């Protein structure tokens, strides 16, 4: 009726090709801003003094990077955790030199992904669905927040956020392992179980459904054409799949309830990723992985090495080389 | 009612559980070794 | 109410959902759980007292509750030396006994007390849709919360004071005689940017501000309590909110997630409400301490630390912040917003002052910097102190690390719980939390997207 | 080695206990299956 | 009835643990591999092969025990208990790392037996054998990593040790010496694994949140029956949701589940190809253009070059302890390191 | 090998003196070291000033030499600069200043003797003792 | 749905199972215990005791170097 009411019905409309919604009213601008700035910076940003030592790092394609080595470089260590929008730079060149694009892209991206999760809830509400797809999506959101915001907060600088690049990601991981022994952190082990097991369960579920497909096609056409979109009947024989799997391992380890099976499929990777996100978020406060360096002594008192000691040697090798000009004092506390 | 006692399932159970309990006893004892 | 799946519709693993409409049983669950909280407070306090070596610093002994009591001004003197161990014991004993009482009451209500309270009393009986009654319970609890804030104020002002790490002559328990009631300061804290150098409310740095803000909080809470006792929700609130038990739970979950995140940040950064005397240095404090320690050492060796340039060309010991302030050099440049009682005496209007650095450094500052540098909040999960590549002989993890990590994790999972319950409350209010109705599946009546 | 004897004797004792408490039914089952 | 048919009947009886013909290979080999790992991690040292304690008996824990690879002196000898090295001496066989090939070979034949079991049970119950095809991925990983990589290298010593920290050591070794993260085949493996986890999560959640109202309980789990003919969740609603949220959506259930098979399996196969490359030191170690520019331009710095520096540090600091048979003596002054660290 | 008497045998004073810790003396010295010294002496280093480590060469280079147990106990009573010119009783923990070092006020002369003996024995069990901070 | 075997819950809730197993299970437990605590495991598997990692003549890691005569190599390592 009223103009505002009409606008409300448009934004919350389920007939839009892309659902907008109220969370979308924030998601779309912030995500577009982040995407445009990211593309521009990745192509053409000038080098960024990430470590705050006047040692600029070239991240963009036009300054000699390929796709693998290119990145949007985290803002300068001199900035620390200070807010550095464009309007606090003396010029655009200064803003670029100090890594302002990283802050712009990251802040907009984070707002965008939280609004994406809210938008998932919103559309589920408009369509009469159950509301918990956004809960599953909260796992990747938690991980991204850990690596882009929480870890820089705990470490005290956005220069210690994950770079927006492939090789930058690897650098982040290697330094992280050198400083926190993330491999020996049980939450990262749970994350590995989450992703290995999620892939395992994806492979099993897909293979068991594909294995039990009901015959509806000929040997020529794709078996995919045996399923018609919106058909009421089941397209595979879950009882045959259960018979096969319960004989592969044993009867009582096999799901015969599709609903319990799909809940398990949702829950395993999501929980694993929640745990690994919390692992990164707590290593942000330097509660690190297990330290068994020199845990085994012989009777005299000489250290007997274990694989943990070899791992520590690798960590030290990474530790002494990283950011080779940035440290003045013996302990890497910052 | 009145099932067999020993089966393939019995053997599968014991083949695992028996050395498992033995090994657990060994590791428990290791918990008290002094250097 | 039923106690199984057929008669409730809830499995055992969601069994507490069976309590949603059994107000007496729900009250019992809450009271017993409160008993659990108070029991942990008392038992952990007694454990910490028993495992307390009172001449060693609190933060060296894995203590998280005793620092809370010490900050309140009980059992400590200047620099945080533990004078009397008895008050800690008393706090623990009182919590333990009261937990016994609370557990007795929670068990009574959960097991034998009336199932529902509405046909027993209008005052205690409630319906989730009864907006006036829900706001009444809000009002009562707001009055209580304001009273607790005023209890903090009364302890700081009339009952021996609180520990002030910024006290002249050394950090000491002191009585706060002039809390800042000026609403400009108090509520301008809420407007400060949550970024480096501003620190939205984490930057509160003097007990006068803390006590004055608590006076304001007490007044706000009590007045809001009265306001909610005497009114009902307005039309806009009624049209905007879901009015159900699970909805109220989800609202509280969101609030708790926010508070958990805030507390983790607060303990990580703030050294006023969390004095380093009891909680150890912040990470920023330890980094700055290392820079100071080597400035002092090298200066004693004869280095002219004002003019010594490092390998990159920046000053090794001193440099400028991006706004020009004189700050410690090295990686600790990121931590130049740090303020601490041991370092501010060497700070001039422009930042670190060369004259003070060259002739005003006291031996106690050197000792404090060495201690803070060597107790940096870095440690392994199995409590091996120092950087992760260090060897096993230093058993230390900062209490700040424990508190910050734990409460960030709890904040995150309570955000997850808020999402879960908010979505469920919406779906249940709209009536599709049990799945899509085949007859009236909404998408079947929608135009195709393309 | 005496260590062998004392490490084996518990295993043997478990064997005889199980035998003396299951043997009637075990021989019943063995005979039934021929 | 011939004796072969009688045996076939007995092997394929419906019992709690199906045996089958494949069981003749699977169960003894799998039991050997598992018991060998358990025995080695509980009792067996790596003192003579690696100079490391690797068993509970020596004081190591779950994270630090391993069946360590054999000594580098043996090259790729299969290290049979009766072989020329151990010569039938069980104690010596344990001490030289004979348990590692024991576990690796018995595990390889156990994996073969398990996939043959997948084929056999699929054939018996009358379904398509796509589970075995999916299992080919883990087999490719095991073959490449535990056999082909050490076979291309100097010896079994450089195979991953069967242990948690042993695997971590192998991972960091491959980063520092091979720059394995830079390898495009590894990146396709990572894409496949993370995509498989994503598909698992998103499919499970989508199904659970588009369920039909088929019962009256808040507990939606018992509104399903395995013999029911109709779909338990709304594919149409799921498709509309994902089309409006993400832009695109599955509309074919069969393609969806084949994709859930396809993604992680292809990831495993691509990563195995990359590992085969690393077996011959055919690495994606460097970008020569950036190396040359950095060598002539001391102001050119990228994340790639920083990672190269990290690898150099790891190699120099790790090699003397990781490769004790080499007797690497790197004096303190030759170790690379940044300032103050 | 065992933690033999020779391993526990350490120089007692500068005039060639020699003492042997008992296993209990060594274990209490280790316990005290881990409790109060490892703070800035992990693995025989000195986190706050690694020019002056606990390595045998640094200990023997001090004035007077501190690689014997009496010199170590004396330093722990009255700490001095490495050339024995500056009084560090305000700057290094010592039993003589319980007012500023309370972490040490409960230690006996036997305890200081034990920790000094451990400081002399630990270097021969660990080649990394007294090395570089990252080493 | 039972493949023929007795259900586990029935077996493990029965008195006879527990009369058997309150003996069998502890005996294997203390058999493994005695395996460790008598020193049998050290000698059987060749694992060094805490005082035998190094000898009064070998202070270095006894890394095997010879391709075929490891028995003599280990003996000279002691
Ligand atoms: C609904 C509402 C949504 C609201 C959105 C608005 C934005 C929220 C997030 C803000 C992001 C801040 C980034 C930088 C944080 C920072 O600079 O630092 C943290 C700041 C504190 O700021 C610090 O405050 C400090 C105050 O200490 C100062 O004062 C002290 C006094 O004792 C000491 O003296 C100390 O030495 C001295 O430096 C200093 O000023 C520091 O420089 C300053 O950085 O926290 C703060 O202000 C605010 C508290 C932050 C909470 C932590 C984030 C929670 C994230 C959860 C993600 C979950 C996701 C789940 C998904 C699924
Ligand atoms: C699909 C998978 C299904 C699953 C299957 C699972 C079951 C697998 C069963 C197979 C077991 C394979 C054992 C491999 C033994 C081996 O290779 O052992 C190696 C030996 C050769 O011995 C090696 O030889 C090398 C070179 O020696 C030569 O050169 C030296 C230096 O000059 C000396 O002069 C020396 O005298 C001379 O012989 C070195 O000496 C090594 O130390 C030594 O180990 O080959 C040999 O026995 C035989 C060589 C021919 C057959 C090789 C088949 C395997 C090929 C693997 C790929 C190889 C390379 C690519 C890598 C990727
Ligand atoms: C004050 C906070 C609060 C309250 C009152 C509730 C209340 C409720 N929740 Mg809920 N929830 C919360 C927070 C809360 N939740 C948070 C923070 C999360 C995110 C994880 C959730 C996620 C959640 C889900 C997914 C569900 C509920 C459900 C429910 C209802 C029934 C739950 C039940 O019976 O418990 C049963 C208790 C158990 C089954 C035991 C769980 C043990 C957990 C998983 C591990 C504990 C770890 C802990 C840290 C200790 C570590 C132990 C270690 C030593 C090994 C109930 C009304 C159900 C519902 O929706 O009802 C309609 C339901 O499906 N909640
Ligand atoms: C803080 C944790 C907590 C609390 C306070 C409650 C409370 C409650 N639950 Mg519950 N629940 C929980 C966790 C909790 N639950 C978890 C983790 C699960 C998953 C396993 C469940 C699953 C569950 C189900 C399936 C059901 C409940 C139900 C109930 C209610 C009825 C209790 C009852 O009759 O059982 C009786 C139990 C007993 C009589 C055993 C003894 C219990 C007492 C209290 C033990 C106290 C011992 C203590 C040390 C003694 C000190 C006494 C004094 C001297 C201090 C009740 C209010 C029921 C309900 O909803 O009612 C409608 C219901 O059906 N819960
Ligand atoms: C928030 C917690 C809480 C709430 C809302 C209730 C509510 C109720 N209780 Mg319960 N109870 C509790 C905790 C609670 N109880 C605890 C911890 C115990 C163990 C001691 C009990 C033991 C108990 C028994 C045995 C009985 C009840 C009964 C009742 C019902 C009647 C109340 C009444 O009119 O009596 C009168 C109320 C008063 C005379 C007011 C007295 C207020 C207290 C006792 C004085 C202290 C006030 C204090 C200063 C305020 C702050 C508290 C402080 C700790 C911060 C009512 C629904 C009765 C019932 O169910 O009827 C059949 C019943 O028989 N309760
Ligand atoms: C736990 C304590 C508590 C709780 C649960 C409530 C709950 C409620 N109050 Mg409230 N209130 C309280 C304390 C509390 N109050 C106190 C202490 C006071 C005294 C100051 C008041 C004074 C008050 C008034 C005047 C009114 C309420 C009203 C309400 C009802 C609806 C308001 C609403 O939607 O909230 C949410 C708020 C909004 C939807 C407005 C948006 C606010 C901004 C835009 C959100 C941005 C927050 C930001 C992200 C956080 C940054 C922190 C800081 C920097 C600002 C609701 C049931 C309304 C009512 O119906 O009265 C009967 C109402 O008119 N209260
Ligand atoms: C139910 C409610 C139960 C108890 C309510 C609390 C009662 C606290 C009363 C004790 C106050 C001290 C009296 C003697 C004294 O003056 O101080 C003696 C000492 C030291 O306190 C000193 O008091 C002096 C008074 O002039 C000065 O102010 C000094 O500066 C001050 O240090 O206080 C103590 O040792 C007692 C510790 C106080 C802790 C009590 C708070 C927690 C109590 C209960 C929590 C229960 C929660 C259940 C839920
Ligand atoms: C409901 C329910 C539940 C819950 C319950 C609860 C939650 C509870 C509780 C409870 C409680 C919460 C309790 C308590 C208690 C306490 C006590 C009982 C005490 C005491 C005391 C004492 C005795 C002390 C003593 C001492 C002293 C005096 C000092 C010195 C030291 C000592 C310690 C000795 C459940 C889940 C189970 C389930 C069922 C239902
Ligand atoms: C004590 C203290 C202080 C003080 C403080 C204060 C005074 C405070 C406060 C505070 C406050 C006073 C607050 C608040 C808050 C708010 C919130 C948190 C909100 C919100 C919101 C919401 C939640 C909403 C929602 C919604 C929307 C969005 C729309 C639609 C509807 C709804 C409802 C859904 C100081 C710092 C000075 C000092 C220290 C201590
Ligand atoms: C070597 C060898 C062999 C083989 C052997 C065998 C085959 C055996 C075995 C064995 C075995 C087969 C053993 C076992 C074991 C075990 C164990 C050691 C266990 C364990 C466990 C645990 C520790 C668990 C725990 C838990 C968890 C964690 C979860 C839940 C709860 C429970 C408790 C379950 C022969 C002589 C032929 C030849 C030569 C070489
Ligand atoms: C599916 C197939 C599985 C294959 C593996 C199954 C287990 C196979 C184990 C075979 C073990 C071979 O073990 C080998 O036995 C021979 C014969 O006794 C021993 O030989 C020993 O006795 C013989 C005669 O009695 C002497 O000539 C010889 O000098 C002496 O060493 C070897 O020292 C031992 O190494
Ligand atoms: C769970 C199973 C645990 C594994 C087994 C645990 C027991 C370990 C067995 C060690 C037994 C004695 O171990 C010692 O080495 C082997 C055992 O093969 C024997 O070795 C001897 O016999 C073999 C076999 O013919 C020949 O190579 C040769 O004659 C000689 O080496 C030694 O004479 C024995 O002293
Ligand atoms: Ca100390
Ligand atoms: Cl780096
Ligand atoms: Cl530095």
């Amino acid at each position: 009726a009223s103009l505002w009411e009409q606008f409300c019905q448009w934004v919350t409309s389920t007939n839009n090709r892309i659902y907008v919604g109220w969370f979308g009213t924030l998601m779309i601008p912030t995500l577009l801003t982040a995407t445009t700035c990211f593309i521009i910076a990745f192509i053409a940003a000038p080098p960024v003094d990430i470590d705050g030592i006047r040692e600029p790092v070239a991240g963009s394609l036009l300054y000699g990077n390929n796709i693998i080595s290119g990145a949007v470089v985290p803002s300068s260590n001199a900035i620390g955790l200070h807010f550095y929008p464009i309007w606090e730079a003396a010029s655009l060149d200064e803003w670029l030199y100090n890594g302002g694009p990283y802050q712009l892209v990251v802040f907009h991206f984070l707002i965008g992904i939280f609004c994406y999760m809210g938008r998932q809830w919103e559309l589920s509400y408009r369509l009469g669905m159950r509301p918990w797809i956004c809960v599953a999506y909260s796992a990747p959101v938690s991980a991204a927040t850990a690596v882009f915001l929480i870890y820089p907060i705990g470490q005290g600088s956005f220069s210690d956020g994950m770079p927006l690049g492939i090789s930058g990601t690897f650098n982040f991981m290697i330094v992280f392992q050198a400083e926190h022994n993330i491999l020996m952190h049980p939450f990262h082990m749970l994350g590995v179980a989450g992703v290995f097991g999620g892939s395992l369960f994806s492979a099993m579920h897909g293979s068991l459904v594909t294995s039990s497909l009901v015959r509806e096609t000929t040997e020529v056409e794709s078996q995919n054409y045996g399923y018609k979109f919106g058909q009421e009947e089941e397209t595979y024989n879950i009882v045959a799949a259960h018979g096969y799997f319960g004989r592969l391992i044993f009867q009582y380890a096999s799901f015969n309830n599709s609903r319990s099976l799909h809940f398990f499929l949702g829950a395993w990777p999501v929980i694993g990723i929640w745990f690994t996100a919390m692992g990164v978020s707590t290593m942000a406060f330097n509660l690190n992985g297990f330290n068994f360096n020199q845990s085994i002594l012989d009777s005299q008192g000489r250290v007997i090495g274990t694989w943990a000691d070899v791992l520590n040697r690798a960590n030290i090798g990474f530790e002494v080389m990283h950011e080779r000009n940035a440290h003045n004092f013996p302990l890497d506390l910052a | 009612v009145t099932y067999p006692i020993f089966t393939v399932r019995w053997l599968a159970v014991h083949t695992l559980a028996v050395p498992s309990v033995f090994f657990v006893g060994a590791i428990a004892a290791m918990q008290f070794i002094q250097r | 109410g039923g106690r199984d799946l057929p008669s409730t519709g809830f499995a055992w693993w969601s069994g507490n959902a069976r309590l949603i409409n059994l107000s007496g049983k729900l009250l019992g669950a809450h009271v017993a759980h409160a008993g659990l909280i108070v029991f942990w407070a008392g038992a952990m306090t007694l454990f910490e007292v028993a495992h307390f070596i009172p001449e060693k610093p609190m933060y060296e002994q894995g203590l998280i509750l005793l620092p809370h009591i010490a900050t309140l001004g009980w059992g400590v003197g200047p620099a945080g030396e533990v004078t009397d161990i008895f008050p800690f014991f008393v706090v623990g004993v009182l919590h333990l006994i009261s937990s016994a009482v609370l557990g007795l009451g929670g068990i009574y209500h959960a097991l034998r007390g009336p199932e529902v309270l509405e046909e027993y009393s209008s005052f205690f009986g409630y319906d989730w849709k009864d907006k006036n009654q829900m706001t009444n319970i809000i009002g009562y609890h707001l009055i209580l919360l304001g009273c607790g804030a005023l209890l903090l104020v009364f302890k700081a002002m009339f009952f021996g004071g609180v520990y002030d790490t910024w006290a002249p002559g050394g950090g000491d328990v002191r009585v706060i005689t002039n809390p800042t009631l000026n609403p400009a300061i108090i509520f301008g804290y809420l407007l400060k940017a949550p970024f480096g150098g501003e620190g939205w409310i984490i930057s509160v740095n003097n007990m006068e501000d803390i006590i004055g803000g608590h006076i304001w909080i007490g007044l706000i809470c009590i007045s809001g309590g009265i306001w909610h006792i005497l009114t009902k929700p307005f039309g806009w609130a009624r049209r905007a909110l879901i009015w159900s038990g699970e909805a109220y739970l989800s609202y509280s979950l969101g609030a708790l997630s926010l508070m958990g995140f805030i507390a983790s940040v607060f303990v990580w950064f703030n050294n006023t409400a969390y004095p380093s005397e009891f909680y150890g240095p912040t990470g920023m404090e330890a980094s700055q301490s290392q820079a100071f320690t080597f400035l002092v050492r090298d200066q004693r060796l004869g280095a002219n630390i004002a003019s010594a340039q490092g390998p990159t060309g920046l000053g090794k010991y001193l440099m400028r912040s991006p706004s020009g302030e004189i700050i410690f050099g090295g990686e600790t440049m990121r931590f130049w917003d740090f303020r601490g009682p041991w370092l501010e005496p060497l700070r001039g209007p422009n930042g670190l002052d060369l004259d003070k650095l060259r002739n005003d450094i006291q031996p106690w500052q050197v000792r404090r910097a060495a201690e803070y540098m060597t107790h940096a909040p870095l440690g392994s999960l199995n409590s091996v102190g120092g950087v992760i590549t260090d060897v096993n002989s230093f058993n230390y993890v900062s209490p700040r690390a424990w508190l910050a990590t734990s409460h960030f994790v709890l904040g995150f999972f309570f955000l997850v719980g808020h999402l879960w319950h908010a979505g469920r409350a919406r779906a249940a209010a709209a009536g599709f939390e049990k799945g899509i109705d085949r007859e009236t599946e909404p998408t079947l009546f929608m135009p195709d997207l393309d | 080695d005496w260590r062998v004897i004392v490490v084996v004797s518990p295993l043997l004792i478990a064997a005889t206990w199980a035998a003396i408490n299951i043997g009637a039914a075990a021989i019943r089952q063995l005979q039934d299956v021929l | 009835r011939g004796w072969f048919d009688v045996l076939d009947d007995w092997l394929k009886r419906d019992r709690f643990v199906f045996i089958g013909w494949s069981g003749l290979l699977l169960f003894p080999c799998a039991f050997m591999a598992l018991g060998g790992w358990l025995t080695g991690t509980t009792f067996v040292t790596s003192w003579y092969t690696h100079g490391l304690a690797s068993s509970y008996l020596e004081g190591a824990n779950f994270l630090t025990v391993a069946v360590s690879s054999p000594a580098d002196a043996f090259g790729h000898s299969l290290l049979f208990l009766w072989g020329p090295e151990a010569q039938g001496n069980l104690t010596r066989w344990f001490q030289i790392g004979g348990l590692w090939p024991f576990v690796a070979l018995h595990g390889a034949f156990g994996l073969i037996g398990f996939m043959l079991r997948q084929f056999e049970i699929s054939r018996l119950v009358g379904i398509r054998p796509y589970n075995a095809i999916a299992f080919s991925g883990p087999i490719a990983v095991f073959v490449s990593v535990f056999l082909m990589y050490p076979l291309g290298q100097s010896s079994w010593f450089f195979a991953p040790s069967f242990g948690v920290a042993g695997i971590f050591r192998f991972i960091l070794f491959l980063q520092g010496f091979h720059n394995w993260t830079l390898n495009p085949f590894h990146m396709m493996g990572v894409a496949g694994i993370l995509g498989g986890a994503l598909l698992c999560a998103i499919h499970g959640a989508t199904v659970e949140n588009t369920l039909f109202e088929d019962g009256e309980d808040s507990n939606t789990f018992r509104a399903f029956e395995p013999t029911q003919a109709e779909e338990t969740y709304s594919m149409v609603t799921a498709n509309r949701f994902w089309s409006q949220i993400f832009g695109i959506a599955f509309s074919n259930k069969r393609w969806l589940h084949f994709f859930m098979l396809f993604v992680p399996v292809t990831g495993l196969w691509m990563s195995s190809v990359g590992i085969v490359g690393l077996a011959l030191n055919l690495r994606a170690y460097d970008f020569v253009s950036q190396e040359l520019r950095a060598a002539e331009d001391p102001e050119f710095e990228t994340f790639y070059t920083k990672n190269i520096l990290l690898n150099e540090g790891m190699r120099a600091w790790m090699a003397p302890q990781d490769q004790p048979h080499e007797n690497f003596i790197f004096p303190e002054e030759v170790l690379p390191r940044g300032n103050a660290l | 090998v065992e933690l033999t008497e020779s391993t526990r045998t350490i120089p007692l004073d500068e005039a060639g003196g020699t003492t042997t810790l008992t296993a209990r003396q060594f274990t209490n010295g280790q316990k005290i070291f881990v409790d109060t010294c490892t703070q800035c002496h992990l693995q025989g280093k000195t986190k706050t000033n690694n020019n002056v480590s606990l390595g045998l060469a640094d200990l023997a280079g001090a004035e007077p030499r501190r690689d014997n147990v009496l010199a170590l106990v004396e330093f722990l009573k009255n700490p001095k600069s490495y050339d024995g010119e500056d009084d560090y009783s305000e700057l290094h923990p010592n039993i003589s200043r319980p007012d500023i070092y309370p972490e040490m006020r409960n230690y006996t002369e036997d305890d200081i003797f034990d920790v000094a003996g451990y400081t002399l024995i630990a270097p021969k069990l660990d080649e990394r003792w007294g090395g570089t901070i990252y080493f | 749905g039972t493949t023929g075997e007795r259900p586990f819950s029935d077996i493990v809730t029965s008195i006879r199972y527990w009369v058997i197993h309150s003996i069998t299970i502890p005996m294997l437990f203390i058999a493994g215990w005695l395996f460790v605590s008598t020193g049998l495991a050290y000698d059987a598997f060749g694992t060094p005791r805490p005082d035998e990692y190094f000898t009064q003549t070998r202070q270095e890691l006894p890394i095997l170097q010879e391709r075929y005569d490891i028995n003599q190599e280990i003996q000279e390592f002691n």
